[PDB]
């Protein structure tokens, strides 16, 4: 959320640079500054990626025991 | 005709001035293209990777 708030404010930044001081050395900073704010944001959610993954592990155990002890009692009324 | 010649010799000076004008004010158009095209850039190439 700061990283996304902070996305935003400087792209606020960037347009107060573009009034006030176009040939400033600033607007290189700023054009390569919310480059490193978006890398972020991309560097954060791919460390949600493994996570996905173990946890999808989790939902499929779940699922396959459930679905198991369905087949038996299922079986069993027959 | 050189006599036209030297008599725009008095109005040389402030097309001098009015070339520093334009120049001035064409640079700071290529800087807005410049801004928007590192931002396209930055939104198509290196967040796409």
């Amino acid at each position: 959320r700061k990283l996304n708030m902070s996305i935003l404010i400087n792209f606020l930044d960037l347009l107060d640079i573009l009034i006030r001081s176009p040939g400033s050395i600033k607007r290189e900073e700023k054009l390569e500054d919310l480059k490193l704010l978006f890398v972020h944001v991309h560097h954060l959610i791919n460390e949600y990626r493994p996570h996905q993954a173990r946890e999808t592990l989790r939902v499929m155990m779940e699922v396959q025991k459930r679905q198991r002890l369905e087949t038996a009692e299922r079986f069993q009324k027959h | 005709r050189l006599l036209a010649l030297v008599k725009w010799a008095n109005n040389a000076g402030k097309v001098e001035k009015c070339a520093m004008i334009s120049s001035f004010l064409d640079q700071q158009a290529i800087l807005f293209v410049d801004t928007a095209d590192r931002l396209a850039s930055l939104a198509r190439d290196a967040l796409v990777h």
